[PDB]
DNA sequence: ATCGATGTATATATCTGACACGTGCCTGGAGACTAGGGAGTAATCCCCTTGGCGGTTAAAACGCGGGGGACAGCGCGTACGTGCGTTTAAGCGGTGCTAGAGCTGTCTACGACCAATTGAGCGGCCTCGGCACCGGGATTCTGAT
DNA sequence: ATCAGAATCCCGGTGCCGAGGCCGCTCAATTGGTCGTAGACAGCTCTAGCACCGCTTAAACGCACGTACGCGCTGTCCCCCGCGTTTTAACCGCCAAGGGGATTACTCCCTAGTCTCCAGGCACGTGTCAGATATATACATCGAT
């Protein structure tokens, strides 16, 4: 399934995943198309913060849903 | 693991830790001390090359030449005061002319 | 044996006993009544006409009755104002904010009558966050001119002292509730009296301020991690806190969102900052630094005027640098 | 003879601050001679500070107070601060 | 046509404060050094760069001197430098007694 | 030899310093200042070369003279 | 009565003061100066009573050297009276800030 | 403490100039020298205090001021 | 005698200097000619001053040497002044030195 | 608690030059702080000539060429001679 | 011019104190003896400096002409010096308080040495792209009008 | 001021060359790994820094006077600047030389180390002679009468 990642800056990416994929493989693929440092990336799903090794199926985000990205400063 | 990677340096910690022992700067050396010292030298050679790169674009050049370091140093008033005694090869001086010599 | 000043707005009168006490070298309760009649005649324009008549120079602070003579002449004229307001004359506006000439009088009146001993404001351990240092009268009133605030905006001070920066801001705009957090002890013990008298000195002069509280405790307590993340406008005097105290403020500033504007003495971030792959950790990647104009005719101990630097949390630059690494 | 220099390490630090800039072979030898000279001033004072307390070890503490003597006002404020973090980072590792 | 006296000189400054090249040729300066080294020892061979280092010094010492000399003459309401000034400027540094 | 240091070359140096108008007795003054200065350097330069049991004044011996003078030089392999 | 001509008094001080060795700045006003500058670098510092005599000695012997090298300049500009564009001159030539 | 820099009097600076050989002082020198003496002392004391903080003491001996002037280039004989 | 000082005919202690070259970290190995040749040079410079102070003290007709004399010793010399041009002597004083045009006409 | 000096040695040197003269304790502690300063230039110069020639020793040849550099013209020319006499007089004895 | 007295030079005596001389007491100088290790010299080495030709081509050198500038001086208005009265504020020496500087105590974690393994660093290969150069164009002052 | 008149930017082309990747081979950097000894806290103690304070008095201070000196201006006399012609030597290319620096080697004799011996130097100790104060002449000089 494909998901939508909406940031604080108004920019929203169109990123394509599997329903089983971990956020770490997503945060690696966020490093593909955006190049933003994942160690300074911070993702939120609806009050449930995405952890690296955790999946989508841990969080059960539905297809074509909306995420939240925060730019954390290490 | 190196010992620069274990602290995030780019300068070596091997070469510095040896040179405190070849010099007889003291008898024995504390083990976190060559780390601290290589932290400083990195910051100073990231200070010069910062002021070098800005003033090198103004001549629309790509590489850094010894005229560009001379314009990086005598302009900055905190590196001038450190490098006060030192002449730099191929340098030249700042473009500056007195007030009374300009015509009417 | 006291002296009474009748309230022009109908509140409780302020009574000062004889002999009139001395607070410091240039602000005492005897001369304070001279300015009190001077600024309250600026409040009621009909009251100003009553003291233009028959008030001659010849009254001195040494005599009790002669100081009482202008005070008894003031008390007769307030009864003329209150009978005038019962007729067709409209009363004076109560829910307005005090002007800077009246914010001059009220805050110093709160500074004098609450803070009895200013020498106790100087009993601290130096080179520490316990170092006490206050702000000038113009520069906070300069921020009233130059910086815009609303109700979603919330002005919270870090190390307020007796808190007159919040007092000069909570009287200025309408933020919903203010905090003045105080790690120092003795100006916080005066902040209990600074809170009581000032809420009462907006009763006697009859103007409005915003909701405020000067709080004692730790600003580095871990409750205030998110409470700073709830704040819009943060004032801080970071001249001598210590940079690891400022680094733990940089820990609490990693959780602040958009639009935060910090006005500070020592820069967290340089004016000539530049983003590169060496200063990814530095704080100037997200906020711009601009220097507010320091006061004309104000010489500090060094010789340069006191510089408070305006910040603005603006995360525009950080993605742009990340975009301009793809570019070209 | 296989001689040593800092010619490669400055070139890495140049790419951290300017990727689109190189450095020629004349103004490399200045930055080589530079770091050979600032190291002798600092490791000179750590000799001088140890004898005055009649100790015989350069700890990490003398370098911290050799730098606060030897560099100017503003520049020593960052460099001491930049040094402590690197020791701090070294302590977890 | 004809220039005013002193108009070229304000261009000769701007030409020379933008350049880097050595203002005293290579060859007579080298034959000067081999004079003075002869009074200390006979048959002294110089490396090629060991005369370059003297020329980077002896220029950049004299170029520093006329900067300090020209501060003196403006201080005395003149424009023209004169040999009382070099005898002054070298004295305040303590390089002369 | 010292005569070989010309008249316009000293006029070329003084234009770099910012001098606008030069008198006429500078030209035997500035020859005199220079001839002093090398007798401080080369005398120290030779004394390193005496000690190394050599006859060939290397580039380093001029640099170590100028360091000791307090006139430190960058860019010749310090 | 009697009057000395202007200048003949000060010439008699210069001969008088250049022979004496006592400290020309008084003892105690100077000590409230050193503790004030030292106040803004670290608080609660106790000075030995021999270290305060060090600062008084080294700060005269700097300033006497300043007025010797002031006075070469004011004579150089054909004056006799020293003026603050001499003191700002001499510190520029020695390389100070 | 505040403003002891007026404690260096007007006849004090007058005495110093006569030792150098000044025959004739102007009137504006008295505000210059109170600036020259302050800046010179801010570099001596800053270094000497920094020696004190390394030794973990609170007392500034006479052998700290001499090690401040030696590094400064003004070597002082007579105090050890 | 058994002393290394009298075997060379010196005053300054040649045994002490051989210690101070070692516990100073000047170099590792100290050659045999190093303390003896050095301690002679120290003796010559100090005897050079006390001669020239003694010529300036007895012309002020006093018994001991006071530090006003040593200032007059160095500053009236050519080659001691070039060595000691970066020395402040405590309680010395300066020379009698009045310029040309300051004398009265 | 030992605190050494060069104090007793100047009494020998003073009387062999002006035997009818004394010296105060003020100007004693100048001459104690003079020899300690002339030492650490000369002994501090052989530290460089040892390592500028990649050596580890200090002969009486470095000490001769440390005096050549430091002392001015006519004073250096005697002090080398006065020293080398005392090498040879130590040698033959 | 010589009073003139003022400041300074030299000289008187004397009580204070600051060396100068003695005790003996204690860690360093001296001997010597043994082990190892850096240094001296030889031997060759292959570079790199001295040397000197030969022609080009800028750059130094000669000279003269015009004028802006330094030099001597006057005028004149004022600011700095000398002195007399007046008034703080150092300087003394006095006494107490105590913080802390300095010394020893007493064990100890930190650093060094030895040995083990190997990956980063350096020298020599290629090679491109940046400036050097070229000869062409717009722009910018200089001086005469 | 407004033209005009060379200067110099600045460029659009290209051509050598030196910097930036690339190779690979060795030796310094990391590893344990055990140790010994310098260093850190602890306790103690007197040291002098500090506080302070009354008591005389030298030392600043305020001011009136006035005169010599900074300062502005004038000019006038001539020295530097600018330009144009004429000549010398720097400069590049050069090639051949050969001395001296540089590395290897080989071994020796000097230095360190250790245990040993003692006495010179150091701090106390009492005693004393140079000096400074206190005054008293002796000189001589600076500006007026």
């Amino acid at each position: 399934m494909q998901i939508f990642v909406k940031t604080l800056t108004g920019k929203t990416i169109t990123l394509e995943v599997e329903p089983s994929d971990t956020i770490e493989n997503v945060k690696a693929k966020i490093q593909d198309k955006e190049g933003i440092p994942p160690d300074q990336q911070r993702l939120i799903f609806a009050g449930k913060q995405l952890e690296d090794g955790r999946t989508l199926s841990d969080y059960n985000i539905q297809k074509e849903s909306t995420l939240h990205l925060v730019l954390r400063l290490r | 693991k190196t010992r620069s990677s274990r602290a995030g340096l780019q300068f070596p910690v091997g070469r510095v830790h040896r040179l405190l022992r070849k010099g007889n700067y003291a008898e024995r050396v504390g083990a976190g001390a060559p780390v601290y010292l290589a932290a400083v030298l990195e910051y100073l050679t990231a200070e010069i090359l910062e002021l070098a790169g800005n003033a090198a674009r103004d001549n629309k050049k790509t590489r850094i030449i010894p005229r560009h370091l001379q314009l990086a140093v005598r302009n900055d008033e905190e590196l001038n005061k450190l490098l006060g005694r030192v002449t730099i090869a191929q340098g030249g001086v700042l473009p500056n002319i007195q007030s009374v010599l300009l015509p009417k | 044996l006291e002296l009474r000043l009748k309230s022009p707005v109908g509140a409780e009168p302020a009574v000062y006993p004889w002999p009139l006490p001395v607070y410091d070298k240039h602000h005492d309760a005897a001369h304070e009544i001279i300015e009190t009649i001077r600024w309250v005649c600026e409040e009621i324009p009909d009251l100003k006409l009553a003291m233009e008549n028959y008030v001659l120079i010849d009254y001195d602070t040494k005599s009790f009755e002669s100081m009482q003579r202008l005070c008894d002449k003031y008390n007769r004229a307030i009864d003329s104002i209150h009978q005038l307001w019962k007729g067709t004359t409209q009363p004076m506006k109560l829910n307005t904010r005090p002007s800077t000439g009246l914010l001059r009088h009220i805050l110093q009146q709160v500074y004098n009558h609450s803070v009895t001993d200013p020498e106790k404001l100087n009993n601290y351990e130096p080179f520490s966050p316990e170092v006490y240092g206050e702000t000038s009268f113009d520069l906070v009133a300069q921020m009233i001119d130059e910086i815009k605030m609303t109700d979603d905006d919330l002005f919270v001070d870090l190390g307020s002292g007796v808190g007159q920066v919040v007092l000069q801001v909570a009287a200025a705009t309408n933020c919903k509730h203010h905090y003045g957090v105080e790690k120092a002890d003795i100006p916080a013990k005066y902040a209990e009296t600074m809170d009581r008298e000032f809420r009462k000195w907006m009763k006697w002069y009859g103007k409005k301020h915003a909701e405020y509280t000067l709080e004692r405790g730790d600003f580095l307590s871990e409750e205030w991690r998110e409470r700073i993340a709830n704040t819009s406008v943060i004032f801080v005097n970071n001249f001598a806190f210590g940079p690891e105290v400022d680094h733990q403020l940089k820990e609490r500033f990693a959780n602040m969102k958009e639009g935060g504007r910090i006005v500070s003495s020592k820069p967290f971030a340089p004016l000539n900052f530049r983003i590169n792959s060496r200063n990814l950790s530095d704080i100037g990647t997200i906020m711009r630094v601009v220097e507010l104009s320091p006061l004309k005719g104000s010489v500090s101990w060094t010789g340069k005027p006191v510089s408070y630097y305006l910040h603005t949390i603006d995360r525009t630059i950080l993605e742009n640098y990340f975009s301009s690494l793809k570019n070209p | 003879t296989r001689k040593e220099s800092y010619a490669i390490y400055v070139y890495k630090v140049l790419k951290q601050v300017h990727p689109d800039t190189g450095i020629s072979s004349k103004a490399m030898s200045i930055m080589n001679s530079f770091v050979n000279d600032v190291f002798e001033r600092i490791a000179g004072e750590a000799s001088r500070l140890a004898h005055y307390n009649k100790r015989s070890t350069i700890t990490s503490r003398e370098i911290q107070t050799a730098v606060r003597l030897l560099l100017p006002g503003e520049l020593a404020k960052h460099a001491v601060s930049e040094g402590t973090k690197a020791v701090t980072c070294y302590t977890s590792a | 046509h004809r220039y005013r006296p002193g108009t070229v000189a304000l261009r000769e400054i701007r030409r020379y404060q933008k350049s880097t090249e050595l203002l005293i040729r290579k060859l007579p300066f080298q034959r000067l050094v081999r004079e003075i080294a002869q009074d200390f020892k006979t048959d002294l061979r110089f490396q090629s760069s060991a005369v370059m280092a003297l020329q980077e010094a002896s220029e950049a010492y004299l170029v520093a001197l006329f900067e300090d000399t020209n501060l003196c003459a403006i201080h005395a309401k003149r424009v023209t430098i004169m040999p009382k000034d070099i005898q002054l400027a070298r004295r305040i540094r303590g390089e002369r007694a | 030899n010292i005569q070989g240091i010309t008249k316009p070359a000293i006029r070329r140096l003084a234009r770099r310093g910012g001098v606008k108008r030069i008198s006429g007795l500078i030209y035997e003054e500035t020859r005199g200042v220079l001839k002093v200065f090398l007798e401080n350097v080369i005398r120290d330069a030779v004394t390193y070369t005496e000690h190394a049991k050599r006859k060939t004044v290397t580039a380093m011996d001029v640099v170590y003279a100028l360091k000791r003078q307090g006139r430190t030089l960058y860019g010749f392999g310090g």
